[PDB]
RNA sequence: UUUUUGUUUGCUAAUGUAAAAGAGAAAUUAUAUAUGUACCGGUACAUAAAUAAUCCUAUCACCUUUUUCGUGGCUAGCUGUGAGCUAGGCAAUAGUUCUUUAACAACAAAAAAGAGCACAAACUGUAGACGACUUU
RNA sequence: GCUGGGUUUAGACCGUCGUGAGACAGGUUAGUUUUACCCUACUGAUGAAUUUUAUUAUAUAUAUACAUAUAGUA
RNA sequence: GUCAUCUAAUUAGUGACGCGCAUGAAUGGAUUAACGAGAUUCCCACUGUCCCUACUUGCUAUCUAGCGAAACCACAGCCA
RNA sequence: AGCGUACCAACAACCGCAUCAGGUCUCCAAGGUUAACAGCCUCUGGUUAAAUAGAAAAAAGUAGGUAAGGGAAGUCGGCAA
RNA sequence: UUACCGAUACCAAGCCAUAAAAAGAAGAAAAAAUUUUUUUUUAGAAUCUUUUUAUGAGUAGAAAAUCGUGGGGUUUGUGUUGAAGCGAAAUACGUGAGUUUUCGUGGAACAUCUCCCUAGUGCAGAUCUUGGUGGAAGUAGCAACUAUUCAAAU
RNA sequence: AUUUUAAAAUUAUUUGAAUUUUUCUUCUUAUAAUUUAAGUUGUUUCUAUACAGUACUUUCUUAACCCACUCGUCUUGAAACACGGACCAAGGAGUCUAGCAAAUGUGCAAGUGUAUAUGAUUCUUUAAACAUUUUACGCAUAAUUAAUG
RNA sequence: UAAAGCUAAAUAUAUGUAGGAGACCGAUAGCAAACAAGUACCGUGAGGGAAAGAUGAAAUAGUACUCAGGAAUGAGCAAUUAAAUAGUACCUGAAAUCGUUAAGAUGGAACGGAUUAAGAGAGAAAACAAGUAAAGAGGGGAAU
């Protein structure tokens, strides 16, 4: 169903599955798109899995905000902290997945320094 | 070993690393051993030797016949793995030897994990057929088996809501 | 059986309900008639005839004072319970609702009180692939 | 399940047809019948489990489903 | 195919008959003793072929100890 | 002078994909019964092993036996016996 | 004869895309505090932004926008306070391919979305190839060669 | 950051009319306010005087109501008693060159392309880049005819 | 100027050796062959023709010793290592498949979609508290 938070309106919180990713092991759940006659699914038989469509898709002004309502942004250095000085209410801090723990720790303290929210701040804590 | 443990030293190992028995009886023995004393289970396989208990096949039961002693243990088939068991024997033999070394008394001891996986196939040939070449291969194990000695929110409103209730009751 | 608190190394305290909010209701029988009652299926007299469109059962808290009547226990009195009458004026306040935590059943702990079979094994053979059965 | 007599392989003979190889809805004879250990079905053979489950009553004329029922063997 | 014959009964067999769809003379025709793991029918003997199945023996199957494959397999597996 | 000389010759030493009931050339050749180097049994020599044992002794199978009275009535056909 | 139920059709409203259409090269608003501080923003990216309306089936096919993989030039970075990978995930983001992150393993490399350049560039099928692994299944079976048994030894 | 304006409407006034004589009677002269304009704001709780809990979010898990037939495939038509697929991992298929074409980009443009090859103060990259002698040829600028033309 | 001949240069090279290269391939790729590869093995023969790399920095650290074992192995209070679930089948160790544990479900399939539910995990970056004050631990920047 539809997924009312703020004003943040989600459409379709459930992932759209693979076609039968359920029925055999050598199919992802990623999502792949059936072609071929008799599909049922590109058929759209009442009881199957539903094709992503672009109707699903959130409104323009909300939607790569997360929960929080700001975009996120990816952090790898200090440098690229910055950009964000005068967008602290509007974007949020991640830091990189492969950045080592002290500088982890300085990004952290960069950002709180800012105002900025950081997402994964408990990383190597 | 695969089993969370917290405290080894009032806990004593055994393993055998490949064993030139059938994976599945040996299976089904660990799994009639299972959640006992050791000395008891040493006594099930002494038993089973002699084919006077049997072993019950619940899991790997597809053609093995209709003993008598099944009856024990609320099953209809049931056997007698000979070398298997012997090998399991063995193995729970080293356990309580490896208890002694340390500082485990034998009779408080009970078999907490008795893992049976199977290990890489002894291959064979097996000549079939109109001239044809076909595996005729083992199913050798490995056996791990553990012994182990054994003997908020209050809200306000919420808090009224109780009281009120309590009141209701009284 | 009663009471109390709980069920907020694989374990060694322990929860689940397709359905509680009064889940209230025992003639029978006919459907172009029934039911009683009283005599000898028959006769006479009642009675239901939108029959659950009804009837029953609710809220009288309190404790104390003056009691009456019913039921249950023990040897006319005592006690407990239920119902009425009379006197005292007394209490609940949660700040506007967020289920009315109120039922049933199971348990687990705490105290309290009371008070052997079977399989196997050997044997059998009325049985039988093996179980099983029949035996001892 | 079988049998393989015929039909419908390769051998062969005859008749007709075809220059011929061959043809015949013409005749005749000789010509390998593979696998269940799977699931179900059936026939027999054991056999646990079964409280949102049961109950045609029980109990001393009155009661009671706002009730009984443990389980294990036999 | 008609008459015989064999049978209680014969689309078989044998002996005849013959305007023979379409027999026939080294495409050899007709006849043949002996021979044939040749094709066909009948008779005698003989028998579980059968009436009509029964009992029995080894070896398997069966259960156990040991070992231990494969074809096949979308998922699977009750019916009207 | 040189070269060959072990051992196997199938039973697991060879070829059959293998320690596979198959195949593979030659010589020697005992007593009994007998026409017989047949078959049956024995001596010399050789084994007592064969990709398994044990227990039960159902069906079914397979290699056999035996069946009263009938005697091919079975079946394509006396196939099998 | 009414009443009602009843579609992804219809209507009303939102949001998404597509198509078209309007239109576009300067400025303080409010709240909270106590007249001054604090809190938010203070826009102008032409395939872009704002708004408007209509529309949305789809095999064969065509096109566009994206997404990912191996390498290159460029750009600015991450690594033994642990890289890639792998396994599980995540109040995560995306309609979606995916992307990103956390924990665990791992023990050495790894990115580029800044632009675009190149490719042996994306798999569920091919009685696909190779390697592995199952159910069948502890099942079929281990039945030619007449046959073993007792004691002892190692 | 001026079409959340202008008007409509409404409220209390102010001037003039009207026949529908009317505490919503209408126009209209002027002024303030308001919303019926000019797409929902307010009040009171609660979460909660919490850092995660049994609440709240979300992943998984079964239930339950309703629905749902093996995908790929050739086919008028496949769930098919049509075929392929036991399962998994990796590999695995419109590519490259020659010439032509249109499309579009770019440079130049009656021209254009420096072909081979030379030259250099070019030499890790340098097998590229630069340079083109102090009327080459291609295609195009003219067509047409079997043809001398 | 035939019926006689010779002759360097530019030009070609998938063979051999030796150098140097790559916007090449990265152990199912690349030669068939990264390794005792034209090797093992198969075919009478002509011929056919594989699979197979990686412990660690260092085995001049390759498992000492003790206990149980016939032995393998196992275990350790022991031992090399940074690390042995790096133990020579040794880097990473996916999937199928299987084992242990727990939870759950289960009347002739299972899974699935839509929508909840109860669980069981997770979580705080919107899911309350800016600032002010007292006093600790730090860090800065500026003024002179
Ligand atoms: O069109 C103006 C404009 C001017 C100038 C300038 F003259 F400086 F080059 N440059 C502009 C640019 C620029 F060219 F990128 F600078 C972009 C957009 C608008 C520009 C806008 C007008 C609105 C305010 C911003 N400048
Ligand atoms: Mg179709
Ligand atoms: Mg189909
Ligand atoms: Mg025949
Ligand atoms: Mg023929
Ligand atoms: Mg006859
Ligand atoms: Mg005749
Ligand atoms: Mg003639
Ligand atoms: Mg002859
Ligand atoms: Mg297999
Ligand atoms: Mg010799
Ligand atoms: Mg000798
Ligand atoms: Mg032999
Ligand atoms: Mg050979
Ligand atoms: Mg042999
Ligand atoms: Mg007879
Ligand atoms: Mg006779
Ligand atoms: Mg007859
Ligand atoms: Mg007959
Ligand atoms: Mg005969
Ligand atoms: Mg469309
Ligand atoms: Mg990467
Ligand atoms: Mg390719
Ligand atoms: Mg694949
Ligand atoms: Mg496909
Ligand atoms: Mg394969
Ligand atoms: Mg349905
Ligand atoms: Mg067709
Ligand atoms: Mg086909
Ligand atoms: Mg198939
Ligand atoms: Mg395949
Ligand atoms: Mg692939
Ligand atoms: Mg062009
Ligand atoms: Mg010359
Ligand atoms: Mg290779
Ligand atoms: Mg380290
Ligand atoms: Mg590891
Ligand atoms: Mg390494
Ligand atoms: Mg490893």
């Amino acid at each position: 169903a539809v997924k009312k938070v703020g004003k943040i309106i989600k459409k379709r919180t459930k992932k759209f599955t693979r076609f039968q990713s359920n029925r055999f092991m050598r199919v992802k759940p990623a999502w792949r798109k059936p072609r071929g006659i008799d599909c049922r699914v590109r058929r759209r038989y009442k009881g199957t899995n539903l094709m992503p469509s672009i109707g699903y898709g959130s409104n323009k002004k909300t939607k790569f905000l997360l929960p929080n309502n700001k975009y996120k942004y990816v952090v790898k250095n200090v440098k690229e902290m910055e950009p964000l000085i005068m967008n602290h209410t509007k974007y949020c801090v991640q830091i990189a997945h492969n950045v080592s723990s002290k500088k982890r720790k300085q990004i952290i303290e960069r950002a709180k320094q800012m105002n900025v929210s950081v997402i994964n701040a408990k990383a190597r804590l | 070993y695969a089993k969370k443990i917290r405290n080894l030293g009032k806990c004593a190992k055994g393993a055998g690393v490949d064993l030139r028995v059938h994976f599945k009886n040996t299976y089904e023995a660990a799994r009639a051993i299972r959640r006992m004393k050791l000395l008891e289970a040493k006594k099930y396989l002494n038993d089973v030797i002699e084919k006077k208990r049997c072993v019950p096949f619940r899991k790997y039961n597809g053609g093995v016949g209709r003993t008598n002693q099944a009856k024990e243990f609320n099953h209809t088939q049931g056997r007698w793995p000979a070398k298997s068991c012997k090998f399991l024997l063995n193995i729970l033999d080293n356990v309580q030897a490896n208890a002694e070394s340390r500082n485990l008394d034998v009779s408080k001891l009970r078999l907490i994990h008795v893992m049976v996986n199977k290990a890489r196939p002894g291959r064979r040939r097996t000549y079939k057929a109109h001239g044809r070449i076909n595996p005729f291969m083992s199913s050798p194990c490995h056996i791990q088996i553990i012994a182990r000695e054994i003997n908020i929110s209050n809200q306000n409103r919420l808090k009224n809501k109780s009281v009120k209730k309590q009141q209701t009751v009284q």
